[PDB]
């Protein structure tokens, strides 16, 4: 048992180590959107009424 | 003595969301006084033709609406620049006699969606506004106090 | 003290009358170091006030030179002779020189 | 104690101040050899650097290559100066440092000369062509304006900047340059002004309003083709554009807002209407 | 990106000015070096690209032509958000540095340099940009003098230093636009990039087109010191973990120089690509990496070693947590000293 | 000697907790953070069945012969992590957390440190 233990940990850590140097899973500007878009002031006409 | 207009005044309206600030316009450039100064307190560059009429947004105090005599209305929004026109129209090739612009409202249409223009040939168009144009942009109501006070400070 | 009671407001405000704030209390604090005159008192002997006021001359130069800034960047705004014309009335005493 | 400080000298600038200090107290002899030592050593690596930068300079960033070329050598030439100056054997590195110099002012002047008879009948050419020309492939207005030109006068601004004397024809240009950059930004703003327009009008009435288009290119047509670029009145003309572009502008926002609001609204009722 | 240590993004331009091509931005995000994590198609080649700090979507773009674009990272259709145009008085030439303003009180503020030398201050609105001029470079010569860099000092907002094609660096005050506030006359050619040190106020280094780099005081109208390298300089940033520690990149050699580990003789020279010259260098805050950009448009990301650190005379002595911002400031000022002495 | 190397796991950045499992499936040593005993012997079933399941499957499943699997990791919503690795015959399993998970523990834990400090200020108040 005790080979193993010292032994099985030290491969748990090498996994920890590769993980813990690059999240790889964040995604950059997850979720908010693109807030401020500049927009063009538009008029339509809905219907012309004439004698 | 200062405020005289070049031209008689055809239409006279104050804002619905500030009582003490009304623009009277007339001939080629509409003024804004305010209720206890004889002067104007802004007078707003000059226009092609003559402004047959000129009404405040009721849903929006900062942009009013001049409709000119040669068939193009203008749009005046005092929140972003006070030196330009935010948008220019042509409504028609005949001169627009009046404007009027809708007030409370019911069903699909909000207050100031729908602006009614009376051309001098006779049609009648209704034209529907952008929805930032009508909808109260933040803090609007503070920031057109805050510059109208400072500018009758000015006066 | 007069570029203190100027209320312009025209076209862009606040932002304009904050500088203009900052530059009449920038006055002030020249005042309170020429104001507080330790020994001075505009001695014909004493040659130290002297240096004062060429200290003092700089700081009256950068006042002016930011009042210029400023009063160029209202006439540009305003975009009309009717509106040019108004901000230099109410600047019509505050010309420096 | 003197040896270590010598050392670190061998920085020029820096070295005048230790020596004040000995100033006080063969120690002159020798700060005057390493003086004229280090003078004669930067002359050769700044030699050896002339004829490495010869054929490809590095010149200034956004800068013309005949001008910034130019630049780059009287640059040069300005150092060595500095150097030989500080210098005032000693004889040797001093006659070595003058050649060099010599070298840089001889073909360099020569070098200027020739890069502005050959910039200037090529400006002059360029300058002078319509007004804006449309790519018979692309069918599009475009600014008719010369790189050529803007090159130049970005060169002939540079001289003024280091002091060296340009040419009358040259300056004529240089003090018209800033009314130039106006004229051109505003046509270029057009351009893509008109561009903006003609995206807004919709598919089906392109076709419809194509006689109205016409018309923009029909009182544009005669001042792109007469105005021959310097025009008495450009500006004036340039203000026609845009009274033309605000009256298309109007009638095509006026048929916009009666087709995408009132007409589309009540065809999007009647499908919506359902009626059962 | 200020927001995220791991997203850098590098924006592709044409150098040489007879050869011009369209240019594409791309950011390259750590996880995934195989391919940009965004790509931008640009008309012209792009001069200068910056991120504004207190928002990382916000992306300054310079182009050929002076046109200003405006970019959003969340967008998905990837158009650009604002742009330059002859109606917005757009400079003409190009637009070698382009920066943001700190300050969010006046929405957002953007400043550009362009070849003409005109320094433009662009504020974000709705569907419309304005352009203010703060200064104008301007002698017996002809034209506006030429501008290739500009920099503003993080301590005073007000006091900026911008570069000139001429060889000559203007210190410059936003509230004087017809007035400079110093001139520095120590370098005899175009000066490509100018930058205030980190954690000292009126201290700059200057790499300019004659291959020699200069450390200047405000105070003082001559570089402190100067940096001789045979190989034209291109350009020298600052470190910010810690002050007086800089890279200078020339002809396929990067040097970085420490002034506390040696007087003159530069720390460490190497040259992570053979093949092609080096085109521009960068610093990361967050972590001791150098990024150097290629002439063929390749980014490679070199690691500095651990010998160079701050607060190095004793490791974890005296405790003071003030002194990572204040015994760096007071390091230059005793280095400084030093240097007035020799003079 | 085997219980320095529970506190080295501990020690690693981003771990939680360590469990190891012997063939049985008896949980041999777990970390105190984590339930002990009552969830190791959760854990313990969860895994031998996922490891034997998984091995059986690499050989027959992908058609592969001799081909053993060496170390699973399962990543999961928030900062959950859990490396697998079967050393003769026992077999652990490890909670590490992100960067983001790490930071968030570190908040928590001196929230929880200052709530203690307010607690013994309230009771020094109290014994005044």
């Amino acid at each position: 048992f005790p080979q193993a233990v010292k032994d099985l940990k030290e491969g748990v850590e090498k996994c920890i180590y590769q993980n813990n140097q690059i999240d790889l899973l964040e995604e950059y500007f997850e979720g908010e959107t693109s807030e401020h878009v500049v927009e063009n002031l538009s008029s339509k006409t809905l219907m012309l009424f004439k004698d | 003595d200062q405020g005289r207009h070049l031209g008689p005044v055809y239409s006279i309206n104050r804002s619905n969301q500030n009582p003490k600030y009304f623009l009277s316009v007339g001939d080629w450039s509409c003024k804004i006084w305010v209720e206890d100064l004889k002067t104007p307190i802004i007078r707003t560059k000059y226009h092609g033709s003559y402004l047959s009429d000129g009404c405040w947004s009721p849903t929006r105090s900062g942009a009013f609406f001049l409709v000119r005599r040669d068939g193009w209305m203008d749009v005046w929004d005092y929140y972003y620049r006070q030196n330009e026109i935010a948008f220019s129209h042509k409504v028609s090739d005949s001169p627009l006699t009046c404007i009027k612009i809708n007030q409370t409202g019911g069903a699909y249409h909000n207050s100031g969606k729908l602006c009614a223009i009376g051309d001098q040939d006779g049609t009648v168009t209704i034209l529907e506004l952008c929805d930032s144009l009508y909808t109260m942009q933040p803090k609007e109501k503070d920031i057109i106090n805050e510059m109208f006070e400072r500018e009758y400070r000015k006066e | 003290n007069k570029l203190e009671k100027i209320e312009l407001g025209g076209t862009k405000g606040k932002t304009l009358t904050e500088s203009i704030a900052q530059i009449f209390k920038e006055f002030e604090e020249a005042v309170q170091a020429f104001t507080s005159v330790s020994y001075d008192i505009m001695n014909i002997a004493e040659k130290k006030f002297d240096d004062d006021f060429y200290e003092f001359r700089s700081k009256i130069k950068e006042l002016e030179r930011r009042l210029a800034s400023v009063i160029t960047q209202g006439f540009d705004d305003y975009d009309t002779i009717y509106g040019r014309f108004k901000l230099l009335d109410n600047f019509e005493g505050l010309l420096t020189r | 104690f003197i040896d270590n400080n010598f050392n670190r000298f061998r920085y020029s600038l820096k070295l005048l101040h230790k020596f004040q200090s000995t100033i006080k107290r063969h120690n002159l002899t020798s700060r005057y050899n390493a003086i004229l030592h280090n003078y004669a050593t930067e002359l050769d690596t700044i030699q050896r650097v002339f004829q490495d930068q010869k054929s490809n300079p590095p010149l200034v960033r956004n800068m013309p290559p005949e001008a910034g070329k130019i630049i780059w050598a009287r640059h040069l030439f300005q150092k060595i100066t500095g150097p030989i100056n500080i210098f005032p054997t000693e004889i040797r590195r001093y006659y070595g440092s003058y050649n060099t110099l010599g070298k840089q002012l001889t073909i360099y002047e020569m070098w200027f000369y020739q890069d502005w008879v050959n910039k200037i009948e090529q400006s002059k050419a360029a300058l002078q062509a319509t007004l804006i020309v449309r790519h018979d492939e692309n069918k599009k207005l475009y600014v008719n304006f010369d790189l050529e030109i803007m090159q130049l006068i970005r060169e002939a601004k540079c001289l003024d900047r280091q002091g060296i004397e340009i040419p009358e024809s040259a300056r004529i240009i240089l003090l018209q340059e800033d009314k130039f950059k106006t004229y051109y930004n505003e046509l270029l703003y057009a351009l893509k002004e008109y561009e903006r327009i003609n995206s807004k009008i919709k598919p089906i009435c392109k076709n419809l309003l194509l006689p109205h288009i016409e018309d923009l290119d029909l009182k544009l047509r005669p001042g792109m083709v007469t105005l021959t670029w310097t025009s008495m009145n450009i500006e004036s003309y340039l203000y026609y554009v845009h009274q033309g572009l605000k009256k298309l502008e109007q009638l095509i926002i006026n048929v916009n807002d009666i087709i995408e609001n009132r007409i589309e609204n009540n065809l999007k009722t009647v499908s919506k209407v359902v009626l059962v | 990106n200020p927001l995220y240590p791991d997203l850098f993004a590098v924006s592709l331009g044409s150098y040489d000015f007879t050869k011009q091509r369209m240019g594409l931005i791309c950011l390259y995000s750590l996880k995934n070096t195989t391919h940009p994590e965004y790509a931008f198609n640009c008309e012209a080649g792009v001069m200068c690209l910056d991120f504004h700090p207190k928002s990382a979507a916000l992306l300054a773009v310079g182009l050929y032509d002076g046109t200003v674009l405006v970019y959003d990272i969340r967008n998905k259709h990837k158009k650009p958000i604002y742009q330059s145009t002859v109606r917005n008085q757009k400079h003409t030439d190009p637009v070698w540095q382009v920066k943001w303003n700190p300050d969010t009180s006046k929405n957002y503020n953007f400043y550009s340099i362009s070849s003409d030398g005109r320094v433009m201050n662009w504020i974000l609105m709705k569907n419309k940009l304005e352009p203010e001029e703060v200064i104008l470079l301007r002698s017996t010569l002809i034209g506006l003098a030429c501008g290739l860099c500009f920099d503003f000092n993080k301590f005073e907002p007000h006091i900026f230093l911008v570069g000139t094609e001429e060889g000559k660096i203007h210190k410059c005050s936003r509230a004087y636009s017809g007035q400079y506030q110093e001139t520095y006359n120590g370098h005899l050619l175009a000066v490509y990039k100018v930058k205030w040190n980190n954690f000292h106020p009126r201290t700059f280094i200057s790499a300019s087109a004659d291959w020699t780099v200069r450390i200047w005081d405000s105070k003082y109208t001559s570089q402190i010191i100067c940096f001789d390298l045979s190989m034209m300089v291109v350009d020298a940033v600052w470190a910010p973990y810690s002050s007086t520690v800089f890279a200078c990149a020339t002809m396929d050699k990067v040097q970085v120089y420490d002034l506390n580990v040696d007087k003159l003789n530069k720390l460490a020279e190497q040259k992570i690509v053979k093949q092609p010259k080096l085109t521009n260098l960068s610093f990361n805050y967050k972590d001791p990496i150098l990024l150097v950009g290629d002439s063929h448009g390749g980014v490679t990301l070199v690691k500095l070693s651990p010998n160079l650190c701050k607060s190095g005379p004793e490791i974890k002595q005296t405790e003071d947590k003030k002194a990572m911002e204040e015994f760096k400031n007071v390091k230059i000022e005793d280095y400084e000293r030093e240097k007035m002495e020799n003079l | 000697n085997a219980d320095d190397q529970l506190k080295q796991l501990s020690a690693l950045e981003g771990a939680n907790g360590y469990v190891i499992f012997n063939e049985s499936g008896i949980p041999l040593k777990r970390h105190e953070k984590s339930i002990s005993h009552e969830k190791a012997v959760h854990i313990a079933a969860l895994v031998s069945d996922l490891w034997n399941v998984s091995k059986k499957v690499i050989q027959r499943d992908l058609k592969t012969p001799e081909n053993d699997i060496e170390v699973i990791r399962l990543r999961t919503k928030h900062s959950y992590e859990y490396i697998i690795t079967q050393s003769g015959d026992f077999t652990m399993l490890a909670i590490q957390l992100c960067g983001k998970a790490i930071e968030e523990a570190k908040k928590a834990a001196a929230a929880a440190a200052a709530a203690a400090v307010v607690q013994e200020e309230n009771k020094e108040k109290e014994k005044k």
